């Protein structure tokens, strides 16, 4: 966000629908859950330039 | 029976060509609701039962219905017909032939690159293999609007109330 | 990509062209806008069902309701224009050239 | 005394445009109060 | 007086005058105290004193 | 707390003040028709506010200390000069005609202000809607240039459109010979030079443009000079009027708020009386404009703003 | 010849004339929604075609 | 309109803009744009004349078309990444679609035609809102996705915006159309440096909003919408016209005024990237904007046009209402150049 | 870009027919774009009037391209100077002269000779020295 | 550049690591210019409102001044902290990447051959 109000106030306003590997109702899995999880765990905290 | 989603999608695009060539708005609305019906069928073939029935009930029976109702009031003295213009025929014909050419190319080549890469290997092919259990995954995802989607409900309800206020502001006419 | 996606994106392109290429009536352009929304709905629904993005199942509902709110607003604008000129013809909406 | 603009000088800026051509000859300055008269009822 | 109608700004708005003076004095006091504690915090973080 | 959005939001509504006798009445007629008596007794016995006809120095009366200012700084036109040399080369005819129309616009705003702020009705002698009678009369006599009636129509169209017409249009009917004898009776030498063609044109404008066109948005009450002296009868017919015509019945607090906002803002009322339409009779050259503005600014109590003029007895400038 | 005529013509007068002509071409528009959105279609197509953007 | 309803509609416009600026999710950003448009349409039609209705209709058409294109870009991005987070776009044609949609919302040059007509057709307060607050949301989205924009497309649109704003404004006698063309040129200046430094975009946006607020509030104070009506203002309130002249000089970017800061910073940041021809073109082209600003200054303050006889009536009257923060806006728009290194606070 | 690539990859002062064809293609394409925008924003009174306007613009631009290419390439190969901005200046001025002929006006022709010649010389300089019109962000 | 910097918490005008820098002096030239801007705002407020520009509403002009100085002090702190962060990161990056920033071998003008261009 341009103004990350959510991360300052600790609120989850729209991050819950932002990826398919987020928590799902009844724990129904996303079709590409493992692939998204692996890409996210690779790309975490190294910046988009490095992650690309 | 082997191909059902492709006839549905081709008819969808045909209806889009029909109403986007813009005949008189009543025939444009007829084309739009035909397109909406075949699209509801498309998403029914993908397991989106609630979403397609939403298309029907709210789009075709709501939004459209209102559109045709409003066209029935603000129209021409002789409300126009499709045939009345050669421009409508030309646009519809060009759209139909660009549909036919590209579907033939995709069917017999399966590697067209019109903006995006496409492969008409089938449409059943992309479906995954698994069990959804004792519930509809679509319905569980949509019913999460009230548990997971609190913010979404807040903003959408506010926008709808604002829409009522806004329509009453604009149409007052003073 | 499968060919249903091809035809859905093609429908969006046709609706966009139909909206950008105007004719006399305003209602025809609004119907082209509605077709653009309907193609977006179907594309979103296909993508969401195919990848089983369960929480994103509600996104087409939100898109539909917001686009219908915009359609109501556009219909009211058309009605005001018609009450001004007796028709919804866009060529009457030219007095801002001067 | 110092020259100051007169009516002939002021009316260069009272037209529909700043550079009047043939394609804008039919252009008129918009209404003072921004309202156009109602058309035939 | 001189004017027929009573001027809106004929007498000072005493509530607004008092509020203006008070808020200015508070702003100055708060600024001075903040600068004092800020110099103190800088000196103790940096080990200067 | 000037009437604004914050006042209207809490509890400021005008319908709770509006009553059966909360009406604006305009009395009208040719010169020396006696509108003064009818209007003044109508106001006094119906319990309304009287507004004497808007003169050159009406604006000077509603601002400052209420005393008339020099003709150079206010008006810049004369009525005696119009009666002596109506076809003079100064353009004084239409300069006077525009100045007194602007004064009438100011007075109509001031009267609607009182009505919408207190609830009391008002009575006026002539108004913006009957100012054109003199303009057409001057035009038929060939005083104003045809350019100078188009400008008048522009100003009237863009200003008078914003306001509500009178509830009641009372007209006093006097024939031209009797008006002439009354002018010859009061002895004003400038009035003594008024030709019968001018008065006839005024009466014709009244009868053929003013009175018929008020008849569709207000109730028009015509009395000749015999029935105009019986103010009891006039107000009895005033009280018997249904007043179910015009825009006044279909007025709610939302429109009254906007009307009060416009009407309280005098600079917005007079906005279009100074449109940039350069007619020699009313255009002021830059040197004269600058000089006369400086001499106005030099007036006591006129330089800064009301309450900030120490030279006139204003205290506490430094705490305001 | 030089100061009042050609030195005027070369830099300031011709530049001013060009700016005035461009202003007339740009500013004088029909005020029609239809023509504006047709030009929008042209711009959109050009951005998705020879002007190599989507590629 | 009802004062409560007008306040609510204004608040809904600002809340749509804030929804755009605080969301990490593309659907919520689209929702914010939708809400902003929905609440914005009635404030355009506040006066309700055929000009106001046509301005609102053209505004609605352009903004709705842009919003649909934006949604299509989002859907293509999701189709190829499954990502809803506003971040770099993973598809090039989706990126092109999004860039065109955001430029159409902003009113950049190939999509600029709506700005002059809509600004002319609405009131000065509506135009003030249109040319200041409505630029925030698309520019914030652009600053968020700047790392994936095509520099060629963006720079083309920005240069065209500068050129067209300069040329179109040359022909105008209407103050609202002059403001609109100045806005087009300033949007071009903002979006040219966007590929290189978004801090420069934010700085230029703040300076432009200050100048536009000052100028529109001076126009509202003057009640003038044509150049000749403004030419009468000296004979009523010469302070307003002198302040307007210094503000117009600031808009032209003349040193040592505040309007010179964004141009100077943007030229520096562009030359840091081996961009020399484009900054020279941009600075040279801005002389057109300065030319018609100087024309307005000539007609308003530096010379005295003929007045009218009815102006003596207006001399005896004060303003019922007073523009809020106008002295602050005037000082900020003219005098802040010595404070330039404070721009790093925007980092 | 392939339209410009085919012009750019063939060396200067060689194969003047190919270079003339490439510049003619660029001219025709640009004239087609300007005709599209002119037809959109200032529509004609008939389809044939629009076709005539399109052909007029397209031939003017294509003739400017062909003339620029012919003169630039021939003056390069005749003088054996393929890196000199002067051949491009001569090309730009000949393009200005043919634009003046197309509008049939000596003043437009002379002004266009000067402006387009200087522009083309600048373009040659930027090619030789690696000037960027759209520089990619680096810092 | 600085948007995605690690540790950068949202909506925080001065982070707590800024308290390590010296706060700006009270007679800081930039702060005094802030006060001057406030004073000009007060004068222009008197001018527009049609009051005596120098002697009307001393409380209002005074408040203009103190509020401008109040905002300017915190603006100066944030600006100085941003520049301190910039230098901090630059020195850290030069340290972590010695290969990108070699130690240039210094030479004197007695061994360096500079070309002489005559003016004649
Ligand atoms: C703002 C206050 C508006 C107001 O008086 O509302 C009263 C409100 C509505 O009254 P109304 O009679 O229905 O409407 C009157 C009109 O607003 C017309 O009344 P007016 O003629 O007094 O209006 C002057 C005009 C001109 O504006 C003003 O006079 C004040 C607003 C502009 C300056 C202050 C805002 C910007 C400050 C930061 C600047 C950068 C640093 O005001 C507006 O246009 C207000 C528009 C709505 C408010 C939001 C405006 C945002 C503009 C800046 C956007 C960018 C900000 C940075 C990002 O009534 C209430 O009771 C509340
Ligand atoms: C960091 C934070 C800095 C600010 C801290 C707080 C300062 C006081 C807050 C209240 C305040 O100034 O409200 C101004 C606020 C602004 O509206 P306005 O139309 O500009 O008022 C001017 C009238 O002359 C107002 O005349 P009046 O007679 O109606 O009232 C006198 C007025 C005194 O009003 C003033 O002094 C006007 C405001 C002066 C400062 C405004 C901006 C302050 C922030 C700095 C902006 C510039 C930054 C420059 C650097 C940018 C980056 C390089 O004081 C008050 O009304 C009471 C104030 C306490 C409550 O006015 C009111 O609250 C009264 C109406
Ligand atoms: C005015 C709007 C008021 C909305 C209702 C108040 C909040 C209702 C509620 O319980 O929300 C819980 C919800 C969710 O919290 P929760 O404690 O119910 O946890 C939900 C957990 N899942 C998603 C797994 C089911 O609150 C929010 O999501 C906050 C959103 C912002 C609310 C802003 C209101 C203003
Ligand atoms: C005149 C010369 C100077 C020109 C510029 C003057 C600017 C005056 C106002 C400065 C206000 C503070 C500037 C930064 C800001 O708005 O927020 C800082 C921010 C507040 O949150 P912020 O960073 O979201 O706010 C700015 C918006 N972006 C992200 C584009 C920078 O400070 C932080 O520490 C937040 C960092 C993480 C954000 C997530
Ligand atoms: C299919 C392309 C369009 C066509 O053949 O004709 C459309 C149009 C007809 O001409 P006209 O009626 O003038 O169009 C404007 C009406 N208001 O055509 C035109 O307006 C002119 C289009 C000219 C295109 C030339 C292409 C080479
Ligand atoms: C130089 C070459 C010789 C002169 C130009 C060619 C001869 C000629 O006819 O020139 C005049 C020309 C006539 O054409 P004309 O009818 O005006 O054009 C419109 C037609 N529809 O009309 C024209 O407009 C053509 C002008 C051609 C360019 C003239 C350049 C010379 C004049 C400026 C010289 C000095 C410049 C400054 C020098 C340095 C500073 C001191
Ligand atoms: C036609 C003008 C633009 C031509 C163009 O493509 O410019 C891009 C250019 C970089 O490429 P270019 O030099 O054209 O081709 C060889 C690259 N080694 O970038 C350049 O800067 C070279 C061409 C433009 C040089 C400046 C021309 C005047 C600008 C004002
Ligand atoms: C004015 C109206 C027309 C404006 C639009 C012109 C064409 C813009 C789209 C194509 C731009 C392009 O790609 O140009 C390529 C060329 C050299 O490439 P460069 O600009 O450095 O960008 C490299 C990005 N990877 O750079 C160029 O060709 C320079 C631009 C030439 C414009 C003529
Ligand atoms: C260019 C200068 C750049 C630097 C300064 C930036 C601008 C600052 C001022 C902005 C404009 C404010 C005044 C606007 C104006 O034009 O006012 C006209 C007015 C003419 O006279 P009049 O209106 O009759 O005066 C009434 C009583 N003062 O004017 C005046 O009355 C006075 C106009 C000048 C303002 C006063 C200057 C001297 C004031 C005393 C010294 C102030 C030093 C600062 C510290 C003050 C501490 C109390
Ligand atoms: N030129 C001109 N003179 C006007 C106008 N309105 C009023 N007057 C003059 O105002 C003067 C005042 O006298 P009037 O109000 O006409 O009449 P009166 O003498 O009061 O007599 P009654 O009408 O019976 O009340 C007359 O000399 C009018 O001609 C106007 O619009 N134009
Ligand atoms: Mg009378």
């Amino acid at each position: 966000p341009f103004f990350d109000v959510q991360k300052r106030l600790g609120l989850d306003l729209d991050r819950w629908m932002t990826i398919q590997s987020a928590e799902q109702p009844h724990k129904i899995p996303g079709r590409c859950h493992a692939f998204e999880k692996e890409w996210i765990e690779c790309a975490h905290g190294i910046g988009g330039i490095r992650a690309e | 029976t082997m191909y059902i989603a492709f006839i549905l999608s081709t008819i969808f695009v045909i209806g889009f060509v029909g109403f986007s060539s813009k005949p008189s708005p009543i025939y444009g609305g007829l084309g739009l609701i035909v397109s909406g019906g075949v699209g509801c069928g498309i998403v029914l073939n993908f397991g989106g039962s609630f979403l397609g029935l939403m298309v029907f009930l709210i789009y075709l029976g709501g939004m459209l219905v209102v559109f045709g109702y409003t066209t029935a009031m603000a129209t021409e003295m002789y409300p126009e017909v499709w045939v009345s213009n050669k421009t409508v025929f030309g646009a519809f014909v060009s759209g139909l032939m660009m549909e036919f050419c590209m579907v033939y190319y995709a069917l017999k080549e399966e590697e067209v690159e019109i903006i995006f890469k496409f492969n008409g290997l089938g449409d059943w092919v992309i479906y995954d293999t698994g069990d959804s259990g004792f519930f509809s995954e679509e319905a569980m995802g949509i019913a999460a609007l009230y548990s997971y989607g609190t913010w979404l409900v807040i903003v959408t309800g506010w926008s709808l109330l604002i829409g009522v206020v806004v329509i009453m502001e604009i149409t007052r006419g003073n | 990509m499968p060919l249903v996606y091809m035809n859905i994106i093609m429908a969006f392109a046709i609706a966009l062209a139909g909206l950008l290429m105007y004719r006399s009536h305003l209602m025809s352009s609004l119907l082209c806008l509605e077709g653009m929304m309907l193609s977006l709905f179907i594309m979103s629904t296909l993508i969401i069902l195919n990848t089983h993005f369960t929480l994103a199942n509600m996104m087409p509902i939100i898109l539909l309701v917001f686009a219908a709110c915009e359609a109501a607003l556009g219909l009211s604008l058309l009605v005001m224009v018609s009450n001004t000129y007796g028709t919804d013809y866009v060529q009457n909406l030219n007095l801002l050239q001067c | 005394r110092q020259w100051q603009p007169d009516v002939e000088w002021a009316e260069q800026f009272g037209g529909a445009v700043m550079y009047p051509t043939k394609e804008t000859a039919h252009w008129k300055p918009p209404p003072w109060n921004d309202v156009d008269p109602p058309k035939d009822t | 007086k001189f004017y027929i109608r009573e001027p809106p700004h004929g007498s000072p708005d005493w509530l607004k005058v008092g509020l203006t003076l008070g808020t200015s004095v508070f702003l100055w006091i708060y600024l001075i105290k903040q600068h004092k504690e800020d110099v103190l915090e800088y000196k103790r973080r940096n080990g200067l004193e | 707390l000037q009437y604004g959005p914050l006042a209207f939001v809490l509890g400021e509504r005008t319908t709770r003040k509006l009553t059966e006798t909360s009406k604006v009445i305009t009395v009208d007629g040719n010169i020396c028709s006696g509108k003064g008596r009818l209007a003044r007794e109508i106001a006094e016995k119906l319990g309304l506010r009287h507004f004497p006809e808007a003169g050159i120095h009406y604006a000077d009366s509603t601002t400052g200390d209420g005393k008339p200012l020099d003709v150079q700084l206010s008006g810049n036109c004369s009525l005696e000069k119009f009666y002596d040399d109506p076809k003079s080369n100064d353009g004084n005819s239409y300069r006077l005609q525009s100045w007194l129309y602007a004064s009438r616009l100011l007075q109509y705003a001031d009267a609607l202000e009182h009505l919408l702020s207190t609830g009391q009705g008002v009575v006026l002698e002539r108004s913006i809607y009957s100012d054109f009678v003199f303009l057409e009369a001057m035009y038929r006599q060939g005083f104003i240039r045809k350019q100078c009636v188009e400008h008048y129509n522009e100003v009237k169209k863009v200003t008078a459109c914003e306001y509500l017409p009178p509830h009641v249009v009372v007209y006093v009917d006097v024939p031209v010979p009797e008006i002439q004898s009354r002018i010859q009776k009061k002895g004003n030498p400038h009035e003594m030079k008024i030709t019968a063609a001018y008065l006839q044109d005024i009466e014709n404008a009244y009868k053929k443009t003013f009175l018929p066109e008020m008849s569709e948005k207000c109730e028009v009450l015509q009395y000749s000079a015999r029935e105009a002296e019986d103010a009891e009868k006039v107000v009895e017919d005033i009280e018997y009027l249904k007043c179910d015509k015009g825009p006044w019945p279909d007025q709610d607090d939302r429109t009254f708020h906007r009307l009060r906002m416009l009407v309280q803002n005098k600079l917005e009322v007079l906005n279009y009386t100074t449109i940039p339409v350069y007619l020699p009779e009313i255009t002021i050259g830059a040197h004269q404009s600058d000089r006369v503005f400086q001499k106005f600014t030099e007036l006591p109590g006129r330089k800064y703003s009301p309450g900030y003029n120490e030279d006139v007895g204003d205290k506490w400038i430094w705490l305001k | 010849l030089l100061d009042l005529i050609w030195l005027e013509t070369i830099l300031p007068k011709t530049t001013s004339f060009i700016q005035m002509k461009m202003s007339i071409m740009v500013s004088n528009q029909k005020g029609l929604i239809k023509l504006y959105f047709l030009s929008f279609l042209i711009t959109i197509m050009i951005s998705m075609t020879l002007f190599n953007y989507h590629e | 309109m009802n004062p409560i309803i007008y306040t609510t509609l204004i608040m809904t416009v600002m809340s749509g803009t804030m929804l755009v600026m605080i969301s990490s999710h593309w659907l919520l950003i689209w929702i914010g744009f939708e809400m902003n448009l929905l609440a914005m349409i009635p404030v355009l039609m506040k006066n309700f004349n055929p000009r106001a209705t046509e301005a609102a209709t053209k505004y609605f058409l352009t903004q709705a078309t842009a919003s649909m294109m934006l949604m299509m870009a989002i859907i293509i991005n999701l189709l190829y990444s499954g990502q809803w987070t506003i971040t770099k776009m993973f598809n090039p044609v989706a990126m092109t679609m999004m860039t065109m949609a955001l430029a159409m919302k902003l009113g950049l040059s190939p999509f600029h035609f709506w700005v002059p007509e809509v600004t002319q057709g609405i009131s000065l307060q509506a135009g003030l809102l249109l040319l200041t607050w409505q630029k925030l949301a698309p520019l914030s989205v652009l600053c968020q996705i700047s790392q994936s924009i095509n520099p060629n497309l963006m720079l083309t649109m920005a240069m065209l915006s500068i050129l067209i704003g300069g040329w179109g404004g040359l022909n105008q006698t209407q103050l609202r159309k002059i403001m609109a063309y100045s806005s087009i040129a300033h949007m071009g200046w903002m979006t040219a440096v966007l590929p290189y430094n978004t801090t420069m975009t934010i700085l230029n946006l703040l300076i432009y909003i200050t100048m536009t607020l000052a100028m529109f509030m001076l126009l509202i104070h003057s009640s003038a919408t044509t150049t000749l009506s403004l030419s009468h203002t000296w004979n009523k309130m010469p302070v307003i016209t002198s302040l307007m002249m210094v503000t117009l000089l600031s808009m032209g970017g003349l040193p040592p005024l505040s309007g010179f800061m964004p141009k100077w910073m943007i030229i520096q940041e562009m030359t840091k990237n081996e961009s020399i021809i484009m900054p020279t073109l941009m600075a040279m082209t801005a002389l057109l904007n300065l030319y018609f600003y100087m024309r307005l200054a000539y007609s308003s303050s530096l010379t005295m046009f003929p007045s009218t006889n009815n102006m003596k009536m207006k001399w005896q009257f004060e303003h019922t209402k007073q523009m809020k923060l106008l002295p602050t806006m005037i000082v900020l728009s003219t005098l802040v150049l010595p404070m330039t290194p404070a721009l790093s606070s925007l980092n | 870009k392939t339209l410009l690539h085919k012009y750019s990859d063939i060396p200067e002062g060689t194969e003047c027919h190919r270079k003339a064809y490439a510049s003619t293609s660029i001219g025709g394409a640009t004239g087609l774009i300007v005709s599209a925008y002119s037809i959109a924003l200032k529509p004609p009174a008939s389809f044939l009037e629009g076709v005539a306007r399109t052909g007029r613009y397209t031939f003017t631009s294509a003739a400017i391209g062909a003339i620029f290419g012919l003169t630039s390439c021939i003056s390069a190969q005749v003088r054996e100077k393929p890196d000199d901005p002067l051949n491009y200046f001569i090309g730009g001025c000949a393009g200005g002269l043919t634009l003046g002929a197309r509008t049939r006006s000596y003043g437009i022709g002379a002004a266009a000779c000067a402006y387009m010649g200087l522009t083309a010389a600048l373009v040659k300089m930027g090619q030789l020295e690696g000037w960027q019109v759209f520089a990619e962000p680096k810092v | 550049m600085m948007s995605g910097r690690p540790g950068r918490v949202p909506l925080q005008f001065l982070p707590n690591e800024a308290r390590s820098l010296p706060p700006p002096k009270l007679t800081d030239p930039r702060l005094v210019y802030m006060g001057f801007l406030g004073y000009c705002s007060g004068l222009i407020d008197n001018a527009i409102r049609r009051r005596p520009v120098v002697s009307a509403g001393l409380h209002r002009q005074l408040l203009y001044v103190t509020s401008f100085v109040f905002f300017g002090y915190y603006l100066l702190k944030r600006q100085d902290y941003m520049y301190a962060l910039r230098d901090h990161d630059m020195f850290a990056y030069v340290k972590s990447h010695p290969e990108d920033f070699p130690e240039k071998d210094k030479k004197t003008y007695g061994e360096i051959l500079e070309e002489f261009h005559p003016v004649r």
